[PDB]
């Protein structure tokens, strides 16, 4: 009787429409990355849909930056309202300051305007959690922005339906500072133990960067040679 | 143009000459000034005609407004004081107009409002171009003695002497006596003519 | 009991009336198109009326530009007002960048307005589907967007009640680069498995772009060649 | 328990609300009207009233122009207020376009107001129809807007209480380019089979235009002939 | 369960709230009047309250201007607002127009504030019926405006807890283009039929125009006459 | 179940929340007052509190102008926020007409407002009545404004708790142009007759106004002679 | 224009003339500058007529409502901070208006305020068009030991000394005595012209 | 049913949800203070909390002039936004009239701003009461403002959880015009009374103005004589 | 049935949602802190979590100026959001004096947004408390903020899960006046004993300040000495 409303908590002292939000990110499909020796990368699981699909609009991984990139995962709409808020917010952050200082506060800025809905009423909050990652004046980063405004700053995680057995995985294999192709193929097998028996692995879009250089994304047939 | 408003012992007389310029060039011979503005008091107009006339629907508005709240007509001081303010609330955008309201209540009153307006009582006033004329003959020939007839005829004398000595005013010179008793009542012009004939100032 | 407001998610972690909204989608008649070699068409189905109706204001196709055009299913009223928002974002688009240079960021436009209604109490969302159409500077483009804002560009696609049969007919026979004639004749046989026993297909509207060229609506003479 | 709120939907998908204040438009009298060779009509009946009614200010029938022109059923409160808004569109359209050179966005711009108010809480839409008619750059133009917003153009139709009787007719009887007074004498029997047994037609507004002319209203006299 | 929102139908398809306030309205004392040959009166019963009141401010009949004047029953709280909005609306009127060209654009005025409160939520509407009558440039004019907006025209009505009595009996027995004396008369004895057994009709407030005057209320004693 | 809002009717068609605020005037202590030869009084009961109470602010009476006056009687909180508007629109009544001119609409600014928050939703009403008094351009005036906004002018009456006794005897005893002295008198005998047994009538405060003069409160001892 | 306000022993004196010009044209002989502003203090005008008619409507509006709130009489210096405050939130469109009050309380004072809201305590102070005449006069007569009549003679012989020597002022002197015993007393024409006349300054 | 809202009156016609305010400034600790000969005091209990309290932020006595002062009970989060509010309105009271001349209208401003908020709803009342106190151009002050906005001007009160045993005593024992000691010392025995049996009075703290004096606190040595 | 909006009360007088609001900060982690000879410290306890996260961004303890500092516990989102508005309002408060004159006002400000939240309706409260401290003009400071907008000032304190059993050991053990590292031992044992039985006490975050010095924070090593 009190998951009505996103402003009341109870008596226990839990927000079950947030947590509801949260729920309707583990609908979504799963999106990993870590940072490694000079840079981080992403992955981001796509089982490959209606082949009239032009590929250009169904990517997870978003560039917010020549610098900074994400991913997300839950409900598509707020997902892409959010990538939207990412890049505007980083556009007044580098003319502000003359670049991207720090990506910290541009995860700030969407994790405080993903907060301010989590507590007003006449207003849902969004259903989406975010994994930032990229390179600032500090070297590589990685965030995780999840639908109540939380940010924590990892070398690794996943989000989405999977994301329990992914960081499980990577909780007990991960090794820092991999020369970036090792780390892929790890963070490939991670993304492999999380499907489903029978299920096989499709073509999941990875994208990466390395300290001093812009991003890439790793095109479907350099994709093709870690499965 | 001039404008005049007498007060004598239980009426008070307003008339206007009707002679509008709105350019050099006098344009319209036959104009109107004198304007009732309510069952017992009437207003002239002395300035802009654009702004004068859009002050006499706005207080023919308000007082008509005013009597219809509370079945009682306007004192004379009230109306006065609701001009000033209208007219003080915009004075550095303000109308270039010079008013004057006279009537009955329970005394007769005549009230002159500058632009600014400032609201001040007296007897006799008189704004517009031919004013200091029509203020020298008043000060000459007025007393506070006279009947309703020699005040309007004091009036046709003294419009007359500022049609003959003035430019800007002219033209066919139309009286109103507000008085307690019968009202506002506006004279025909025949009246008029037959007093201007009377007095011997026709030429 | 949580099907009430569009800002209360279930304990599964569903929109109930977001939901409800493309239900609404699916009391409208079923929509087609597709893109081929060197542009798109599309195709939609209409069960002739009154014949008091002057055809020229029941046509669910409607062109948003020269170059980019679209069709609705759902509520109409939504509909109508949603290709009127179309329109004037295209508007938009072209002055602030001298020309509508992707049809993308049009629907994005479109989406984010879509999007913005599930989200707020006191606003219900747009009952309607649009299927967004033309030719930019990439090429033929196809988009589908829906009551809570997912865009998906496709090669092909349908919408109303018909689009689970008219998608499954495409999902196993449509091959892409068909000379447009073909395609229209595919799409025509796709749209005639959608319907029920005993009802014969009428005159539907159709009409087409090809690379470097304007619109065309074919008038129903060119249609009822493919009958 | 949904048809409470404007912004709910059933889960079979309906708006209740909308529906209802379509009933509300039923609870009043027949009102139709056809185009024919160069022109077009409207009739309304009237159940006579209280003799002290002037006339005047009963005609269901309202000019909006020179040249367009309508008729309303249900809420007469609502009724009026849309009246008004159309002529008040017809003013704006005509001054920015130096004339009123389609109907048809005339009906746009009621249809969308009566449109936006189906969606937002805290407000009922208008449970008022509204029958269009007038010649244009096009020619005889004949719509109808609903409450919820949908137009779509007709030759003929009704509205009220009759109008499935009255469609029913017209459905079955009516032919195309009728000379003005054949028209206005079918619409007449058309009007007369949609009463209840017993009930006698009594004298109806009519009104009509032609290509190139003004409206006129057929005065009671002229009416008097076709009864 | 519907009669509780200003915005909710009923599955038959009412506003019971609108309708209620028109039983507040049925709450309120007579009041009565009719045009004649050249002009109109208007009677309003008053049970002569404690006689402490100065006649002066419990006078249901209440001039709008030299020339149209009214009548309320019901709220008199919301009565006295909208009498006020009347003379307000009239003076805006004779402002943009010189004069008071036509009374039914004012009492339009009055009807279209009347009936916007009968749509939005957070409003009710008001409990009050409206009675204007005058002189303009086409004649003598009577209107009633009743909760919901709805502006009929007479030659004659009630308004009040009688009304349904009172508009009987002129319904039966009143012929138009009385000279004053027996207009008044005949409209002394509708209000007298209207009232239970026992009660004396006590001494009602009665006031009239004719064609080129101004109004005049008959004082007690000219009242007194026709008991 | 319907007297929770302010803007819902009864079946009946009554304002329970109106009339509840009615009932907490109720609660307050007996205030009269009547006019009588050339001015106005008032006597407004106190139960004598703690004598820790400096009695310049527990006055019932107070000051509206040097020519009005009024009491109070309900919710002390909203008393005084009146009394304040009371003061107010005296003020901006007076500068734009120079004096204040009429009492009457003084009352009718302060019942207007009085009268606005009975429709809101959102707004309760004011539970407190007023009774004004004073002297005007016509002469003696007594107004009673009760929560919903009804004025009307007396003579004489009460509020609170005894109005109905204290009425009930003026309605028995009261004749007018009684000398100031003996009007006091036969009021004051008004207020003991309202009392509840075994209860002694304390000290009253009571003030007045004669035709050409200001107010002036009989002090305690000018009090203590009609006990 | 000319005002002037003594202070002496257990009272406070202001005057005015009579004369309202609103054009170079002295237009109206017998106009109003002084005003009971409360029934203990007092304001004088010298400045343009519109606004400072407004100033006076406006201050008796807030004074009245004050006492009514309160139940006690303004003091004088909180009457000449209210209204420096109001002329000094708007001085970009201001009021050309040289204000005066004086009035007692538990001592008696004259407050000076000019356009932009300056306010001074002193115990005598003028302010008009005809004002170093009589601060000259005033400077050289002037002492704080007279009586009443003594202050009243020195204010009609400084305002006739005005009069006899400015175009600006003229017209019938108004004189209000305003004391904690008697209030607000303003002194009828006769009295005026009875000293007048017993001081010689008549011709 | 109907302590649900500040906006509804129960049958009896009462306020709960503002009782329910009362009730919980009744939670907090006991605070009086009474007039004497020339000048006032204010005593408030406070049991001695956590000794790392520096003693500065935990006063409920507080300057809100060198001339006015008071002290708070209930909720401390609106008691301290309250005494903000006293604050400002003592300065902008002070710089429109040159002084606080009247302690009274500071006390009016705190009185409807707690006022109000009892009225509207979306808002809920300030949990807190007042006890003003200071010397003015009268002399010793000494108000009471509830969360109604009740002030009465007393000459000695309490608030909090003792204040009906505290005005009891005061009620039977307390005597004008004490000098200040002998009055501190009576107020002590009026808070002493008002515990429960075992507790020991901890250090009050207690301050006074005398007639052409400020404030002054005792410090708690002054206080300890006292014990 | 009262636990469901912010702005009502329960007939025992409590505000049951700003109760769960606080029930919400006692999910978070045990954080102290106290001051001593010449200065302030605080102690936050971490569980430490995947190592992937860098140690920047998950600090309780956060500098909000180089002479005041806080930490918090609750919702991690609100509390990111605090201490924003704990640094920006010191920033407003530091230009507008010159310098951060007492820190007193900057929890003032901090207090009175997270009061005014639990008062109006569709807001609803920040589920954080905040322990500030500092040096100021004064010296060593240490408040500590709660939801409902408490402060009181301490010398120790903690919050979180652990609040009670901190609290219970400071109320017996400590004194005041030792010098930093004896301080800081005594509040590891602090948090030591709040733990539960087999939890080991992992590494705190603990900085400090002491008069005329600026923070500085113990690095990890610094920390590992006290273990």
């Amino acid at each position: 009787a009190y998951d009505r409303a996103i402003t009341v908590f109870s008596p226990d002292g839990r927000l079950f429409q947030v947590e509801y939000a949260r729920e309707a990110v583990k609908k979504g499909s799963t999106a990993l990355g870590m940072k490694f020796a000079n840079g981080v990368l992403l992955i981001s699981d796509k089982k490959v849909r209606s082949r009239l699909i032009e590929q250009n609009s169904i990517e997870a991984i978003q560039l917010i930056d020549d610098y900074v990139a994400a991913v997300t995962s839950g409900l598509v709409a707020d997902a892409r309202v959010l990538v939207d808020f990412a890049r505007i917010s980083a556009q007044q952050e580098k003319v502000t300051y003359g670049s991207l200082v720090n990506i910290e506060n541009l995860v700030k800025r969407v994790a405080d305007q993903m907060q301010q809905y989590t507590q007003y009423g006449g207003v849902r909050p969004y259903g989406v959690s975010l994994i930032f990652a990229g390179i600032d004046q500090i070297g590589p980063r990685l965030f995780d922005c999840d639908p109540a405004g939380t940010i924590n700053e990892y070398k690794a995680t996943a989000i989405g339906s999977g994301k329990d057995a992914v960081v499980s995985f990577l909780e007990r294999e991960y090794k820092e500072n991999l020369p970036e192709k090792e780390a892929v193929t790890l963070g490939i097998k991670a993304l492999k133990s999380s499907l489903e028996e029978g299920e096989e692995l499709k073509a999941p879009e990875i994208a990466s960067i390395t300290v001093g250089n812009k991003y890439r994304i790793y095109d479907q047939e350099e994709v093709k040679k870690f499965l | 143009t001039t404008t005049v408003g007498i007060t004598l012992k239980d009426a008070v007389i307003m008339a206007t000459e009707r002679r509008v310029t709105m350019e050099n060039f006098i344009m319209h011979k036959n104009g109107k000034k004198l304007f009732q503005i309510d069952t017992y008091t009437g207003m002239t107009i002395a300035g802009l005609v654009g702004d004068a006339q859009v002050l006499v629907r706005y207080m023919k508005a308000e007082l008509e407004l005013y009597r219809l709240q509370r079945r009682v007509n306007m004192p004379i001081e009230a109306v006065a004081t609701l001009l000033s303010n209208m007219l003080n609330q915009v004075k550095y955008m303000p109308y270039m107009v010079q008013l004057l309201v006279g009537g009955i209540d329970t005394a007769p009153h005549v009230f002159s409002i500058d632009a600014a307006g400032g609201s001040v009582e007296d007897i006799y006033a008189s704004t517009g171009s031919g004013s200091p004329f029509v203020y020298g003959v008043l000060e000459s020939q007025y007393s506070e003695k006279m009947t309703v007839d020699e005040g309007v005829d004091l009036v046709i004398r003294a419009i007359s002497a500022a049609k003959q000595r003035d430019s800007a005013s002219g033209g066919m010179i139309d009286v109103a006596v507000i008085t307690r008793k019968d009202g506002y009542v506006q004279l025909p012009t025949d009246q008029i003519e037959s007093r201007i004939r009377k007095l011997g100032l026709i030429l």
